[PDB]
This record gives structure tokens, C-alpha cells and sequence, in this order.
RNA sequence: GGCCAGGUAGCUCAGUCGGUAUGAGCGUCCGCCUGAAAAGCGGAAGGUCGGCGGUUCGAUCCCGCCCCUGG
């Protein structure tokens, strides 16, 4: 006979995925940082080597805070947390940040304007692309199983050089873009008081909504953010 | 935009000049472009077609009248002695035009087989095809008309149209503007495949035309940022001439429409070399040509016929009578080339990338020239591109190149356009990659991409070429070496992370709260940070309510929702309405997220130089200019709180369920809360509690106001709770309990109080008076019969007394109970029940 | 790599039981003096095959714990005998279950590493020792208050503890009636994950209660966490934007037919249109035959691509009625 | 008014302390092992010198 | 940005170029029925037809501006 007189509850799958991702990096010694969603233009663009009046900053659409030219915006990524961490913390730095990010995309089955991102930043002596690749492979193994294979290919981001994109191989089985990465640009280290001849670093950023989409095969991303209980309840209570 | 469209045949041709016989499959080319950093958005093969698809010439046209559309019966010469009768609904051709005919038995792209149909009372032996039906281009309004001389009737259609080709749709990153051309992409492939490269802009491919004098009087204001401005004329062009099919086809496959030889040549050389070019009608230029900033309120009519409001930072080309062009964005209608233009002045200019980017964005004109200039164009090929244009136009339009040339190259004239040299250690790419590359890898790769490399022991001096203004720092050179060697050779090595501290106390608290609410029957949702339209008006808030002092967004996706959330409740209530309106009427939602509460009008901070660390004063100044962003937990409840079952019909949501949510969050935060009656919209003023942790208020809970529920389309009895987690202090208690082995004493006390007296106040007074002997107190009865006075209530508490070192007598416990009764009498006016 | 899947599960089980009103204890591994004789266990009971101690602290308690219940029932007696009569305790600890007489392994030379065959020989000579979760309840399950007089503990509270553990383990359990001391044979459920038995739950036998001095109506749970496989499902829900159809069906079955069996048969027949099903009525009386019962389930139908007509839902309901007739002999209430 | 119909529950402090110790060491990269309480003398004394 | 085309009940939609949307399917309510339900039969309620103005004696419908979608 039914004995559960309590209604069925559930934590959101995106919150559960962020918690699993945070646990994955804390198990490797990393820590979890914070950051405000309304960020100054200095920390979202200027400190991240974004050139002024350049398509690197222009072609990227941004939610700007009124009035016009207020140097205030809704952060386009969790990358400003790299600036706040390198300014406040002592070296070496091994941090991840999970928060909401804001883009001007129309909400459909594969795009969402308001999503959650996982930013990673490691700054230390002698960090190379091999360490970035080692971190990316461990991240992908924790979220996609031991048989997960990744590939990095060159790309561009103003705050990294060299920059790259990360694909994952867990159609039925092919290369799907996961996130962006690269070595921290020496201008970013100089904008935070760090000697690029002494310290190197890498960074990466993955969307949580995108990660859950192909980790579970979820069709409509609109169900991820609209808040219908029919989407959360099948995932269980979650810890 | 950053799209680059080009057909493989053209790209293969430019590569093959230096690497004869070079040919790769489209799949391998896509992988190689990806492995070096070129996003391949689409790979579009042309056609395919099968069967009799041939070139024809329209030799007669009969107009079939009396239908829903003009219908033509056409006699088409297909190269044999029997002309074919074909019915066509298009009107974009005339007698003598060359067309593409699909005869019966042919198969067009999409599996469509062609056959002879009895249509419009006439015999149709095939069809005249449009570019869309052949999968050659997007045009479907009319049929495809080849320019005269493209082919003879009877030529194979697939060969003439080049349907064996494949169009690559590339997305070029803003740091590789040199790749917005066949020149750049072919050079990249030469690097990737270790090929010898022949630059299509070199003097061996574009031999310099004579320079016997100035081409036109020119004044340049160097403050406009212009780096080069060249002019060369072509006189006596034939207005009846049309571009050959090979030229119009390559433009079409690159996403550009053909118009006239003068414009076609400028667009073609733009795609081939990456240098935008423009053709002015020289006979419509009046006086000296001037390059200057626009003046306040100045306007200009671009060659599309639209008047453009200009700005003092826009760069213009002007003559004595009118504006000739918006520098690097679009030419004006005054000097545009028309159908009767016979003398042309070609313009090859290099504009300031920032000035063009600002102007084209403000004017909403992302032209093919604009997006190339804002990504920098190689200033060393300006005259080469100019000479390439003049010779091609003279050849195609039957004109003559004039041996005159104006070439402004700055004041004083600049002769070398190479960026400053860069010093870098020979093994620096190896250290950043974590890979031991073979000796000479760095020098070879940097010379491959066009830089000059000199060796000074272990230090390389690298001068990047003029078309690579992105190579400014050693990290830039590192990326060139790594991407050309391939990122796949970089091994996977775990970094030396130090011992961490784990999750902060606040991070663990959010997990415990979310876990406890979910286990208590709540469903978590992600709250949108944008407030719904006029929600505070629905709540009936005062105009000076602190929740209304929000932060607005200039360009929201919904113009009615620009403000940011000062409270999590509107997003939760919207999610509640979605659920209930779809059949899920018994729902309890919660959300843990931040809000945005500014304390002043939006104040921006100026630009701090990014070449140094900002001072601690500047860091604290940037933080104070941002609104406060505290962490909030909130929940909403409607419908049944206890589901129905064999036990009974269930229990509807009531305010006490919201108060219980407060207690769940409190127990999850290891703190004690006190609840006090309060008035705070949008809650019900008689069913609303203010939550306190110590003396600090942390939020509210209870049932929502009925007028708010009606105005908001909410279910009746909807309850809500919101707490500020940042206002709750983090606590880590260390209890040291000592279990008493002696028996307890059980006593109950019935106290009559006024109805307004809170039960917790009576309980706290009983605790205060009973002393240390009181081990437990629990309310188990609230009685309001007329035996109790009006507006009064009887409360019965179960008391449990226990001593730590002795067995109590009944008098011992009654002494503590009587002191508790006296304390309730003094603090809440309690009377012992008679 | 952090915590293993199992270690994470023991945390979630402990958190969920405490939030549900259970107090954790540390169970002692030493069995009370002839506790199984108090339970009335058979001489051949697998729990009686224990590992004994040469030098115990008390000469009458030298046996190791095969089950966590004797330690929890002991801690329950301490609480009740000291004035705390409404208790619910749980414990997550391993037990000891030898499969033979205590066998010894000869001395292996320390100057070298023992081969993997010598390691396996040392493991087989040890009891199995799996991780268990158990709980005991007595007195008031729901405390009294202004809402009412509270509810005494009943067997269904032990079954709800099973469902609390099962939800924390992210697995589905099925309960079947069973006889297994020290439980009441008419108030005992054997718990199954798939086809594997994982433990029992329900009310304790009244004779066992009286002979142990336990409170009347004491209930108990014990599950083998090692027999419950680890699961990490990856759901892919798709929320249908189309309206649902609500229907109820009343089915009459023999009294011995479990309500979950009827629910499973209705679900198997209703097909993919069935979005939710809940039992809200159990009715007996002379209107229904003797030793029979009527069950009414609330059904929610929804299509993923269309709005349903009432005939669409009734068709799925009739198929569910037919499936219940074939599986549990259900008869549509007339 | 009282709103908690669920009786008071609690996890044991020793389990809570073990959880806090375990979390402290996981955050440093360590892991958590397993061990039987009924142990052979080969593993409890002989192999430990 | 372009002229179109969509915005209509709680959900998914149909339909109207001036005085009723005789709106559909499902959702809500009532009666018969049942111990209590559901189905079934018989009935009801509920839209200010995206918002703000204008035209008109009257606007879902015609006009202007605006918000939200697809081409
Ligand atoms: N959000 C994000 N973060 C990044 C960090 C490095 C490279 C690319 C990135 N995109
Ligand atoms: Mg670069
Ligand atoms: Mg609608
Ligand atoms: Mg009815
Ligand atoms: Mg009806
Ligand atoms: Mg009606």
C-alpha cells in the first residue's frame, strides 16, 4: 500500500550536474570561487584582452545595463571570475567557477539566452598545454565515463593565446563541440600583476545546459529552464 | 559577419599554382581546415545532375495567353538540327539568351526526374532550369541565363556550370582577417600541407602597370587613420560588355551577385586577394578628391539610394560637389558606375579598422568591404589589387588601362608595412606545448606563414608579414607553431594542483538547503533574472518600495522585461503558473539564486589601463559601483500539500506549510529562527510572518495576499517564502550534551492568553521561568470554546523535567512549573486554566 | 576520484533517514545473550551461524553480529526505559556472516609480497561482512500537536523507510508478503530490487516483543546495501505541451492481491499515454464480495504530439482494465 | 504555531565527524578505502612488522 | 531591416475584412449514477480575440505606433 504521504520532490538536474562537476575538481585539489552576474566592463572585457572597437568585442552581443555607455553589463561568461581570483588570491591558483551567464540568443531546442557555465582557471609555474589537456580529459572522463575521448583544435578567444575548442566522443558517436580553452594570455596576467615570465596558466569554459543535453540525450532545452516539474521529477530527489 | 564562402575549384586552383596536381577530397579538406583553426560551417556540393542536361539557346518565344500567369512556349536550340519546344513560366529571358535545359530522362537535384508533359495545351520536351533547381544558386524567381559566349548550344550543362564543385562555408575568427580571401586560405593550406606557395598578389602574378604620372588630385587628412589610398583609371570601357561566365559563376558561388564588369571585377579581386576595391565613374567626379572626417549633421546617399546620417568620426571620400563614399563601408550614388559609364577610376584604400567598425555598426552596414576592413586588410597589396582590377576590367570590358597612378602612403610615405619584430626563445613553443618538437620546427613554421626569422644563438627575431597584424607577442607566434604542427600531438598530463580547502561553508549550506527542501516535497527550478512586465504593479507595491529600485537592461530580448530581479518570487510564481496551467495543480517549487539590489543610480567606472595591476583602491571602487548581489532562497506552494490516498483526501496548502519551509531551511542552516506577525506585500497581512535570526530580519513567509492572487492569475491560497541567505550568519555549533541517567517528570500546563499572543511567546516565557530543570516543552492543544473568553485561547504544553544529578519529587517539578506559570503571567499575560 | 558511488549512497541514505525523523546510533558488533533464542529462530537459521570471540568483555555475549537489529533493539530499550518512548533509530554498518567454521591461514613470509592466489586464499577464510542499513521504530511515529493526537508507529512506517532508502539509492523496490522472524508473519514484507532479495521490513512478532521487553507494536527494517546494485540513470524527459486527460478506474480484486500489482498491470496495459497513476481509495463491504476489495486509481493520460479525445483515453483505460483482469483477476466495478 | 509534523531526527556526531574528516582529505586529493573488521592475523600483525 | 504572415478559453488550435468567437478537442463546474469516483448521458461557467491610441452611434475585424514569433 502507498506509504509516502510526502509529495515527490527533486533538485534540478543542472544543479546536480554543477554539484558533480564541483566535486570532480575538488577531488583534484581545486576550489570553487564566486562572481557577480552584473559585472563591470573592465572585468568582463578590458581585463580579458578584449580590443576596443574590434569585432572581438563587437561581434559578441552583450546585455548592457542602462543608461547607455555605462561600462556595466550582464557578464557574457564566467571569465571575469578569472580576473577577480587573480587579483584577490595568492599564487598558485587552481579554481573553478559555476554561475549564470548571459547571451543574446533566442530560446529554442538547442539555444538558451540564460544558461550556466563552468569556468576553470589554473595559474602556476610551468603550466603548459599538456596540463590543460590533462585537466580536460579528466573532466570529460568524470562526466562521460571512462571511454570518453576528447580532441582539441585551434580557435580564438581574446583572453587566451593559443586558444582552442574541445570536442568530445563518448550522431550516435562523433565529434561534438563541448567548450573553449587555451593558455591564459600574458596580457591578462600583466593586467592582474602577474609576471608572464614566471607564471603560466590555462582556462576553459563549458556550458552546463549543453553538457546535460548530450550526456543524457535531452531533446528540448526549453524544458531545462522553463521549470515544469515534469522535467525535474524523473531525475529523483538527488542527494 | 565572419562568413567566408568559396568554391573548392577556385581554392584548389590558387594552391595548385605552387603545388601542381594538388587535390584533396572535401572530407579531408574539412578536417585539415578544422585542425588549423578554420570553422567549417557547411560543405555544400553542387548539383548533382544526371542525364541530358545541356546548354540551349532560346530561338523563339510564343506568349500563351489566358492563364493565372504569363506562360511562354519556347523553341530552344540544343545544338542539333531539331529545336526543342519547351514551356516555361519565367519571364527573365529573351530570344537569343543562353539557358540550361533539362531534357526528358534527366534527374535534377532532389531525385526529380524530367519527362515530357502535356501542359497548357502544348508539348513540353523538357524544362528550362533555374539556379535553385540545378543546386547551383538560390535564385528561383526566374531561370538561369548564361552570359553570351559562355558556351555553345549542346554543351554539357554539368561541365559548363561546374556542378562537380563543392562550396565551403567558413566562419573566420576576427584575428584572421587575412583568411577572408582565396589568397589567405590557399596560403593556410600551403602551410598545412608543407607546399610551395605562389602568392596571387605577388608582382609575378600581378605585374605592375606603368606609373607615368598622377591619376587624380587627392588630399588626405591623415587624422582619419587612412594608411593607403591608391587610384588608377580605366578609360573607354564598353557599356554593352558583360562579365564572362567563369567570373560571374565564381561570384555566385561566393555569395555575390553579378551586375556589370566594373563592379564584378572589384568584387572578384576582393574575394581573390582580400583587398576591397571600388569603381567610381570618373566622368562624375568634380574636382579634387578629399579624404576627411564627416562634419556634424552631414549626410550622404549610398549607392543603394538610402541617405545616411553621418558622424564626426566617420571617414568620407568627397569631391568639390558631393560625397563619393563612406570610407571603407560603401560608395555613394554620386560616383557609382551605371549602365552608361565609360571611364572608371578604381579606388584601392586601406582604412582604420576601428573607424570602419564604429561607422558600419552605427549605420547597420556590414558590407563585404566593411567586415574586411574592420579585421585589417594587408596594406602592401593595395597597388597590386589595383593593377589586378585595372587589367581585368580593361580585358573584359574592352577598355584601356591608363598609365597614371596616385598612391598616397602616409605623411611621410611608408615603404615597409611589416609589424615590429618579436624576440622569442627557440624552444618557447615547446615549453608552452609540453612537447619536444624537432629542431628547426619553430623557425620553419614561422617562415611558412610569411615571417622573417633571424637566429641570434638561442633567441629568434621574428618579423611577421604585413598581412598578419595579429602577431604581436611571442604567445601569438606560439599559436602559429602549435596549430600547424597540430594540437593532437600535445600529451595529456595532470597538473600539480595543491591541497585545497574544499567547499566553503556557504557552498555546503546551499547543498544542504536544496537537499532538505527536495526531500521535503519541493521541486527546484532555475529562476530567470529578468522580472516579468509590471509584476510589482500586480503586487500593489508602493512607488518607493525598495524592490522597485531595480537594474534595467538596455537591449533585452523582451522589451517589456528589461529590469533585473530584486526578489526571486516573480520567477517562481511564473513557473508555478506554467505548472498549474498544464495540469500539475499541486506543486511546491523552490529556487536558490542571487538577486540584484542596487543602492544608487547606475554609475559607470572609466577605463583603467590594462598594462598594470589595478590598485586596491580601484578594485574597491569598481565593486562599490556594482549593485548588491545577495544569495536568496525562495519557494512557492499551491494546491494540495499532502496528496490524497487511501489515508484520506489530502490537505490543501496553507500558510503553516510556508512557515514549515522556513524551519526546514533553518534546520539545514543550523540556526534558530523566530517568526513574528508582519505586514509585507505581496503576503496576506494576517497570514504573514517576518523571519528573524537573532535580531536580524532575513525574510518573510506565509500565504499571499488574495488581491495579488486575483490580479496575477494565481491559484487561490498560494503561499510563498523568501529568505536572504547572506543575512543568515554561518554557524558551526559544537554541542557537548550530558545525558542524565535519572528519571524525568511529566507535567502539562494549560494557560489562557489573548488570541493575539503568539504560542511561541508563551513557550519562551515558560522556558524562562522553569529554569534548567525543563528538558522539553511541546504544545499539543489550542482550545477556543466559549468556556474560554472571547478573543482568548487556552494553550496546553507538555513539560518534561529532569535533573542531572538527582531524582526529582513532584513538588520539585511543580515548583519549576509554578515559576514558569508566573513567568508567562508577567510576559504574555497568561492565566492558569480554571 | 573522490567518493565512490557506494560511499555517496551511504551519505544520502543517512541524510534522508535523519530528515525523515530517524536518529542514528553506532551499533555494537557484540550480540546480546542468546538474542536469537529470544527471537525464536530455528537452530538451522543462517543468522545463528555466527563468529564467536575467545575473550569477550562479557562471558554471555561472545557472538558477533549477523544482523544490525539486536544492537538497534538494545538502543531502543535504553531510550524507552528512560522516558523517550517515541523513538526511531537507524544504523548503517557492516555485519559478520561466516559460511563455515572459523578456519585459519598459515603464516606467509613477510620478506616478500604474497601472490594474488595467496591473497584470495586469505579472503575466503574470512566472513563475508556486507554493509547493512537497519532501523527500529516504537511509540508515536507522528508526534501529537495542535493538529491532532499523533499517529502510533505501524508496519507501513517500516515500509516507508524502505522506500526512503530506495529513493536515496535511486532504485525501485518491490515488497512482497513474507514470513521471516522476528517479524510478524502477517505484517512482514520481503524487499526486492529486481529479482534479488535485499532484506525485510514491517512489524515485529508479538511473542518476540514480549520476550524481549520491547514496546508493543515495535517495527523494524533491515536491508543489505551490498545486494542493492549501484545505479546512475540518465533520464531524458520530454515535456509535452498538450493537455492531459484525467480519468479514474475502480477495480475489484481478491483481498490477497497487492495494490502495487494492480497498479503495475494497469500501467502495463495503458501504454505510453499514461503519465501518472495514483491509488486513492481502498473500499470493502457487502457491496463487494466477501474477501474482496475495490481499488480506485487516479489516471492522467497525455500524448506527446496531440490533444486527446476522451475516446483515446478510454481506449488506453480499457486496455489497462484488460491487463489487470489477466494479471491479477481484476473486475471492473459495476 | 508548531508546523513540523516530522519528529526530530539526527545523524550521529561520530558519523558527522567522519564525514568532515573524509571531505577534508578528498579536497586534498586523497580517497576513502574499505576494510573488514574481522581480519586475519596475517594482515593485522604479521604484515605490519 | 523588408513587405507579408502569425499572437484567439486553463492547454493545443480553428474561425471571423463593424452590432453572437451559436468556436473545437482536452481542462473547470453542476445533475443523473457511485459508499466515494471515473466513464456515459444531459447541462453550465470562463476570452475584456497581444498592448496603447485613433476612426465609428458601436472595433477581435478598419487606421497609426508598439511588444512578442516564423520566412
Ligand atoms: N566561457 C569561456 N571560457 C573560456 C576560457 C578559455 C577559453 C575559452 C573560454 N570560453
Ligand atoms: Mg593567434
Ligand atoms: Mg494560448
Ligand atoms: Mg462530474
Ligand atoms: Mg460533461
Ligand atoms: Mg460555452
Amino acid at each position: 500500500l502507498p506509504s509516502t504521504r510526502v509529495p515527490a520532490g527533486a533538485r534540478h538536474p543542472i544543479i546536480m550536474l554543477a554539484e558533480h562537476v564541483a566535486d570532480t575538481f575538488i577531488a583534484m585539489g581545486w576550489e570553487l570561487a564566486e562572481g557577480p552576474e552584473v559585472e563591470t566592463e573592465q572585468f568582463n572585457f578590458d581585463a580579458l584582452n578584449f580590443p576596443a572597437d574590434h569585432p572581438a568585442r563587437g561581434e559578441q552581443d552583450t546585455f548592457y545595463i542602462a543608461p547607455e555607455d555605462s561600462r556595466q553589463l550582464l557578464r557574457t561568461h564566467t571569465s571575469p571570475v578569472q580576473i577577480r581570483t587573480l587579483l584577490a588570491r595568492e599564487l598558485p591558483v587552481y579554481i573553478i567557477s559555476i554561475g549564470r551567464t548571459f547571451r543574446t540568443d533566442e530560446l529554442d531546442a538547442t539555444h538558451t539566452p540564460i544558461f550556466h557555465q563552468v569556468e576553470g582557471l589554473a595559474v602556476d609555474r610551468g603550466l603548459s598545454m599538456a596540463h590543460l589537456r590533462g585537466t580536460l580529459d579528466a573532466f570529460a572522463r568524470a562526466e562521460f565515463g571512462p571511454s570518453a575521448r576528447t580532441r582539441i583544435r585551434p580557435h580564438f578567444f581574446p583572453f587566451t593565446e593559443p586558444s582552442a575548442e574541445v570536442d568530445v566522443w563518448f550522431g550516435g558517436a562523433a565529434w561534438v563541440e563541448w567548450g573553449g580553452c587555451g593558455m591564459v594570455h600574458p596580457n591578462v596576467l600583466r593586467a592582474t600583476g602577474i609576471d608572464p615570465d614566471l607564471y603560466s596558466g590555462f582556462a576553459f569554459g563549458m556550458g552546463l545546459e549543453r553538457t546535460l543535453q548530450f550526456r543524457n540525450g535531452i531533446p528540448d532545452m526549453r524544458d531545462m529552464v522553463e521549470g515544469d516539474v515534469r522535467f525535474s521529477l524523473p531525475f529523483g530527489v538527488g542527494a | 559577419s565572419n562568413a567566408m564562402r568559396l568554391p573548392y575549384s577556385w581554392l584548389r586552383e590558387v594552391v595548385a599554382v605552387g603545388a601542381s596536381g594538388w587535390d584533396v577530397t572535401p572530407g579531408e579538406l574539412e578536417q585539415t581546415l578544422l585542425r588549423i583553426g578554420h570553422e567549417v560551417e557547411e560543405v555544400i556540393p553542387l548539383g548533382p545532375v544526371d542525364g541530358p542536361v545541356t546548354v540551349g539557346r532560346v530561338a523563339d518565344i510564343e506568349e500563351l495567353t489566358g492563364y493565372k500567369k504569363p506562360i511562354r512556349a519556347c523553341a530552344v536550340d540544343i545544338g542539333d538540327r531539331q529545336y526543342r519546344e519547351i514551356i516555361c513560366g519565367a519571364t527573365n529571358f529573351a530570344v537569343g539568351d543562353l539557358v540550361v535545359v533539362a531534357l526528358p530522362g534527366a534527374t535534377l537535384p532532389g531525385g526529380f526526374t524530367i519527362s515530357a508533359r502535356k501542359a497548357y495545351g502544348r508539348n513540353s520536351d523538357g524544362m528550362i532550369c533555374s539556379a535553385a533547381e540545378l543546386n547551383l544558386g538560390a535564385d528561383h524567381s526566374g531561370i538561369l541565363v548564361l552570359p553570351p559566349g559562355a558556351a555553345e548550344p549542346g554543351a554539357d550543362g554539368a561541365g559548363v556550370l561546374g556542378l562537380d564543385d563543392v562550396v565551403f562555408h567558413l566562419a573566420i575568427t576576427p584575428d584572421r582577417g587575412y583568411c577572408m580571401s582565396v589568397r589567405g586560405l590557399a596560403r593556410e593550406l600551403a602551410c598545412a600541407y608543407d607546399l610551395d606557395f605562389v602568392d596571387p598578389a605577388s608582382n609575378s602574378r600581378v605585374p605592375p602597370l606603368p606609373i607615368e604620372g598622377p591619376a587624380w588630385p587627392l588630399t588626405v587628412q591623415p587624422e582619419t587613420g587612412v594608411r593607403r589610398f591608391a587610384l588608377r583609371p580605366v578609360i573607354g570601357i564598353d557599356p554593352a560588355a558583360v562579365s564572362p561566365w567563369w567570373l560571374q559563376r565564381r561570384l555566385l558561388l561566393c555569395g555575390i551577385r553579378a551586375t556589370c564588369p566594373a563592379v564584378d571585377v572589384t568584387n572578384y579581386v576582393m574575394l581573390e586577394l582580400g583587398h576591397p576595391m571600388h569603381a567610381h565613374d570618373r566622368n562624375r567626379i568634380s574636382g579634387t578628391l578629399g579624404v576627411r572626417f564627416a562634419r556634424s549633421g552631414e549626410t550622404a546617399v549610398t549607392l543603394d539610394g538610402i541617405e545616411r546620417k553621418l558622424d564626426t568620426a566617420d571617414v568620407l571620400i568627397v569631391d568639390d560637389a558631393a560625397t563619393a563614399a563612406i570610407g571603407g563601408v560603401m560608395g555613394a550614388a554620386s560616383t557609382e558606375v551605371r549602365a552608361d559609364s565609360t571611364d572608371v577610376l578604381l579606388e584601392a584604400a586601406i582604412w582604420d579598422p576601428a573607424a570602419v567598425s564604429r561607422t558600419q555598426r552605427r549605420l547597420h552596414l556590414p558590407s563585404e568591404a566593411a567586415r574586411r576592413y574592420e579585421r585589417t586588410v594587408d596594406p602592401a597589396i593595395s597597388v597590386a589589387a589595383l593593377d589586378r582590377c585595372a587589367r581585368l576590367l580593361a580585358d573584359i570590358a574592352g577598355g584601356e588601362v591608363s598609365p597614371t597612378l596616385t598612391d598616397w602612403r602616409g605623411d611621410p610615405p611608408c615603404d615597409d608595412w611589416s609589424p615590429p619584430p618579436i624576440r622569442m626563445g627557440v624552444d618557447v613553443p615547446d615549453r608552452i606545448a609540453g612537447v619536444a618538437y624537432p629542431q628547426g620546427t619553430t623557425a620553419r613554421r614561422l617562415a611558412q606563414i610569411g615571417a622573417v626569422v633571424t637566429h641570434d644563438g638561442d633567441t629568434l627575431t621574428v618579423t611577421p608579414p604585413s598581412w598578419r597584424p595579429d602577431l604581436r607577442q611571442p604567445a601569438d607566434l606560439v599559436e602559429e607553431v602549435l596549430r600547424l604542427e597540430g594540437l593532437e600531438v600535445i600529451p595529456s598530463v595532470l597538473p600539480p594542483a595543491p591541497a585545497g580547502r574544499g567547499l566553503t561553508a556557504g557552498q555546503q549550506r546551499r547543498r544542504t538547503i536544496g537537499r532538505s527542501l527536495a526531500l521535503s516535497g519541493y521541486v527546484e527550478i532555475l529562476p530567470t533574472p529578468f522580472l516579468p512586465a509590471g509584476v510589482f504593479d500586480l503586487w500593489g507595491l508602493e512607488a518607493d518600495d525598495s524592490r522597485r529600485m531595480t537594474t534595467r537592461v538596455l537591449n533585452p530580448l523582451e522589451a517589456d522585461r528589461p529590469q533585473l530581479a530584486t526578489t526571486l518570487l516573480p520567477a517562481l510564481l511564473e513557473a508555478l503558473v506554467r505548472n498549474v496551467s498544464r495540469g500539475l495543480v499541486d506543486v511546491a517549487l523552490f529556487a536558490i539564486a542571487q538577486v540584484v539590489q542596487p543602492t544608487e543610480q547606475t554609475r559607470g567606472v572609466g577605463l583603467i589601463p590594462v598594462d598594470r595591476r589595478p590598485t586596491d583602491d580601484e578594485i574597491a571602487m569598481l565593486d562599490a559601483s556594482l549593485p548588491r548581489q545577495p544569495q536568496h532562497v525562495a519557494a512557492v506552494l499551491a494546491g494540495l500539500r499532502e496528496p490524497r490516498g487511501p489515508w484520506g483526501p489530502g490537505r490543501p496548502v496553507e500558510a503553516a506549510d510556508a512557515f514549515e519551509a522556513v524551519r526546514i531551511i533553518a534546520r539545514a542552516s543550523r540556526v534558530d529562527v523566530t517568526l513574528r506577525p508582519a505586514q509585507y506585500l505581496p503576503w496576506h497581512p494576517g497570514r504573514c510572518a517576518q523571519v528573524f535570526v537573532g535580531e536580524s530580519s532575513v525574510g518573510h513567509a506565509g500565504q499571499l495576499h488574495p488581491a495579488v492572487i486575483e490580479r496575477s492569475g494565481l491559484p487561490k491560497g498560494t503561499c510563498a517564502v523568501e529568505l536572504n541567505l547572506d543575512a543568515i550568519p554561518c554557524s558551526a555549533p559544537l554541542p557537548a550534551p550530558r545525558v542524565s541517567p535519572y528519571p524525568a517528570v511529566f507535567q502539562d500546563v494549560s494557560l489562557v492568553v489573548a488570541a493575539d499572543i503568539p504560542a511561541q511567546a508563551v513557550a519562551d516565557a515558560v522556558r524562562a521561568g522553569a529554569g534548567d530543570l525543563l528538558e522539553d516543552i511541546a504544545l499539543f492543544d489550542v482550545f477556543t470554546g466559549p468556556q474560554i473568553g472571547e478573543h482568548r485561547k487556552s494553550l496546553t504544553f507538555a513539560l518534561r523535567f529532569r535533573a542531572p544529578d538527582r531524582t526529582l519529587t513532584e513538588d520539585d517539578a511543580s515548583a519549576a512549573r509554578d515559576a514558569a506559570v508566573q513567568s508567562a503571567a508577567e510576559r504574555v499575560g497568561a492565566v492558569l486554566r480554571g
